[PDB]
DNA sequence: TTTTTTTTTTTTTTTTTTTTTTTTTTTT
């Protein structure tokens, strides 16, 4: 399998809780304040500064601002090529893995490309739609968790209300983190 | 009627059947055995119009009525015939009691989220982000069937298994992944569609593949390398792909894209507004 | 640790005293190619945009991200990013700005752990 | 504002500071260490208006904000800057958080871009201007001097080089010394001119003077004797000339008051006549 | 000490009373009709004749006219060089010691140099200013001399009125000469 | 004993019959290079100056000291000294001439021995 | 309608030289 890249506001990534998987092959993920488990991030913003390419070409990075937050986007080794593509002022869409370095969340670039201003508008519309969809589902799942917890009975009730079983585990994990 | 032979399909309403054709071939009348044990007659012809060819099958009294009246080069008009699928999958015109023939006539002649996609899905429209580039390469193809052609060193010519000695055309193959926020799917584009997305000519891609192969890489290795080194810029681009989903016995679902196009942002925003209205936002 | 403050989306007429970095979207009405300044009209007001290197064209629709400069001559924007918003559906943008204004505070307030 | 750079003074109210200037020089931005141990940036420029020049010092974010936007020949307007005394006693404009700069401003200013009689002179007098007649020529000579400190250099015969006690091995320059007297009608004072000022008054090159001194010394005269002889024999023509000398008065323990002239210039006759008219008005003539 | 060269009209030198000091080291001086004691003279005029250099180079002389009088200027031995500097027609400024030869006052050249026509104008302005200054001071000093003479009381009165003690002695000496 | 009579400073229009040697200051308006004569204009008149060797240039401001020659052809000056008065402030000279005229006779008359 | 076939995943980041001031008398 290959899980989805979740379209989010940079603020939601920044305020999230990064989870480092102990296994050498397990993917790292983030749990947002609204109990959203995110493996990959899909953001749309403006490149605010001219990229930073290390002289030794070991890493390349660029900054993206979407209005709700500012995040760094990093490409290592030959992946430095991604940072060379962009320039200060470009309006871009970024997909990648969420990483945490020095307790600051960032995006490990998988892809970056220039977008039309209407794509930024489409991004804002989709981000808000998905956010409302998720919050309403998580609110019902939280009530199920507070009443029954993670039991075989609660899993059946969650499926009946259109809630994935994984959502109850995310709530429990978030409660454990907090 | 403006109907053409190319428009015939098996099981179409015989009342709609109205085609003309010039007689190309006439086969001898034959006997056939009926379900009741009696023996009937059947005779076949091949006709063609400006669009294609069709077998015309005359049954029983229609053989006596028309067969000797028809000759090669004559034009016939066929009405009210049943359309059947031939043994090669093509439409045939069956001239039974209901059908009529006029000798030498006076005639002028769906949006689906990746999470909902299934194996074998047909005509699926998916809007998403290019997430990965697997391979970029070009192969010599037949200009008719678009299949891989073989170079014969003994004769110095290019041989297509279906069309024989042909002049090869360079066919571009683009394998990538697409993400819509609810799922991930592999995508394959061919020729003109792939060249349009890549923004590089197939002859230029062939030259770059040759340089990589000369360095000690196989065709497989060179295709993956060119995708990562030169076509990584395509990643992150939002596009709309349309195609059919085939299930590979190890690679999983592969979307064979017939076409790709740029996102119509107003159309997409309207879809989102519909979803927001369903959530009680507007 | 002065982390980069994200550009706050505003209309020219709604700029606040506490705002230090803003995002404005409008049409260019005048370009001074000697003092590197241009006049941006968004429908709600006109802002004088001081640019360092990129000067737009007259009549071009542009999005400007800049730092606000408050002096005795008035309030001018020192442009950091100037983007071509010529084919942008500002009607749709205005509609999403209103949707975010209404729904974002309600979504945050729904959290009853 | 009508304010000029010449009107700036250290500690003046930054709210009054409003000057314009064309950029004459731009120096590279530098780092500096703060009292808290952090490192900041600072960059300096030289600007001038129709009245004078000023150093402009851009501090920290003002360097990032303005430094690359400014170029030589551009005019800037400076507002609300602190005025400090430079290391040479002159006003400098400090561009800190409070200050503002306007690049190529719209401003009307942009298009525009002590006498003492010898009878009153005392020992140790500074910045005295005296107008008088050259009355006597004591000595004319040239010595090998250091190009930096202008002090007498010594020739080392062991190493074959010229040694300055302050700067070591140096390339010597010929320094001219002119000792003469000046009379203003109310008194007499000894005067000494050096190098370029002395050469300008004498109208002879220091290399030519050195050659004439050498000829005199070869004849059996000492350096002292040759210097007095050359002044009387060749530079007697300078006597009787009216000049304006400016300098400081030092008192020699036997020679008396000696005016070490920093500069000399020709008499401005209209300026002098105006001074005399002032005196005549005081006497009840006009 | 070295006393000053007084700027005067040639007429004032010519009409003066030369005083020969009996001492071999005492400087000779002149007392003008306005009681001015003059040790050295400073005059500005035109050289009216080509200089006279004795064949044996023992003396050199030249004539200067300032409009108020005509005087000879003399340089002896090597000082003949001063006369060689000038030519007929030169407008010059002369400083030197006053001498009397054959009951005619003359100037023993100490320095002679060509001047700009505005220096001649400056000279006339200074000469007149100094003359008025001196006459007014000598008038007050003469009243003191006629009332008290040269006494300790008159010297105190002279200092109070800005008059030098030497001025009273000059008046007494001039009265003795006349 | 005919001692040299000092040159009496005059204007061309103020020359007296008893004057034998004068000092005049003016501008050259004409030079005759064959008869060695030139025309001097001071503002008050024009005098014909006969020169022996030095001829000035036309338009040059000069000061002439000469002996007056009275003949049947008129009054001409036989020039003794001709000096270049081109940079001379004649305004200042005129002012000092008036100061001397007023104050010199008064200073001489103050002597009450 | 096509080529050729093994999907995904972690971690790595900076102001001078050298010293004795001035003065009488001599003239074709
Ligand atoms: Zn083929
Ligand atoms: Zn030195």
């Amino acid at each position: 399998k290959r899980m989805p890249a979740t379209r989010l506001y940079i603020k939601d990534i920044l305020e999230g809780y990064f989870v480092k998987s102990e296994g050498d092959f397990e993917p790292n993920y983030l749990i947002t304040k609204y109990a959203r488990k995110v493996y990959r991030a899909k953001i749309v913003g403006t490149v605010v500064r001219e990229p930073l390419i290390a002289e030794d070409e070991t890493y390349g990075k660029f900054q993206v601002d979407d209005g709700t937050g500012v995040i760094w986007v990093l490409g290592f080794r030959d992946d430095t090529k991604f940072a060379k593509l962009v320039r200060k002022g470009d309006l871009v869409q970024v997909i990648g893995k969420i990483a945490e370095w020095r307790d600051d969340k960032q995006i490990l670039v998988e892809g970056v490309s220039k977008v039309h201003p209407n794509m930024w508008i489409l991004h804002r519309y989709e981000t808000l739609k998905e956010k409302i969809e998720h919050i309403k589902k998580a609110k019902i799942a939280l009530e199920i968790y507070n009443q029954y917890g993670i039991t075989a009975k609660s899993k059946v009730i969650a499926k009946n209300k259109g809630i994935e079983e994984e959502l109850l585990e995310v709530i429990d994990e978030l409660y454990g983190i907090m | 009627s403006l109907m053409r032979i190319s428009e015939l399909y098996p099981g179409m309403d015989p009342r709609e059947v109205n085609v003309v054709g010039r007689v190309l071939k006439k086969y001898p009348p034959r006997e056939y055995t009926r379900k009741d044990g009696s023996v009937g007659r059947v005779a076949s012809l091949i006709i063609y119009d400006d669009s294609g060819r069709a077998r015309v099958v005359l049954w029983d009294a229609k053989v006596s009525e028309y067969y000797n009246k028809i000759e090669v080069g004559d034009v016939i008009k066929v009405l009210d015939a049943q359309v059947k699928e031939s043994l090669s999958g093509l439409p045939e015109l069956h001239i039974n009691f209901r059908a009529r023939i006029i000798l030498n006539p006076d005639d002028p002649r769906t949006r689906k989220k990746i999470k909902d996609i299934e194996a074998g899905d047909r005509f699926v429209e998916v809007r998403g982000t290019i997430a990965k580039v697997y391979r970029v390469l070009t192969y010599d193809a037949c200009p008719e069937c678009k299949k891989k052609v073989d170079y014969d060193e003994g004769l110095g010519v290019w041989i297509c298994p279906e069309h024989g000695e042909v002049q090869p055309i360079k066919m571009t193959i683009l394998d990538f992944g697409l993400d819509d926020g609810t799922g991930y799917i592999r995508v394959t584009l061919f020729g003109d569609d792939a060249e349009e997305l890549l923004g590089v000519s197939p002859e230029e891609i062939a030259e770059k593949i040759k340089e990589l192969e000369e360095s000690g890489l196989t065709t497989k290795e060179a295709a993956r390398k060119l995708a990562e080194d030169e076509f990584y810029n395509i990643i992150g681009r939002e596009i709309v792909v349309r195609g059919n989903v085939i299930e590979d016995r190890f690679l999983g679902l592969i979307l064979r894209a017939s076409s790709w196009e740029d996102v119509d942002y107003r159309r997409e925003i309207e879809r989102i507004k519909e979803e927001l209205e369903k959530l009680g936002v507007m | 640790v002065r982390r980069r403050k994200p550009a706050v989306e505003r209309k020219i007429s709604e700029i606040r005293e506490e705002d230090t970095r803003v995002s404005l979207i409008g049409r260019v009405i005048k370009v001074d190619k000697m003092d590197y300044m241009f006049w941006l009209d968004d429908g709600t007001g006109v802002a004088i945009i001081e640019s360092e290197s990129d000067l737009p064209k007259v009549g071009q629709v542009v999005r400007v991200i800049g730092r606000i400069i408050r002096n005795e001559e008035g309030i001018h924007i020192y442009a950091e990013v100037i983007q071509d918003f010529s084919d942008a559906d500002l009607e749709a943008l205005e509609e999403i700005r209103e949707l975010e204004r209404k729904l974002l505070p309600r979504l945050e307030g729904e959290i009853v752990w």
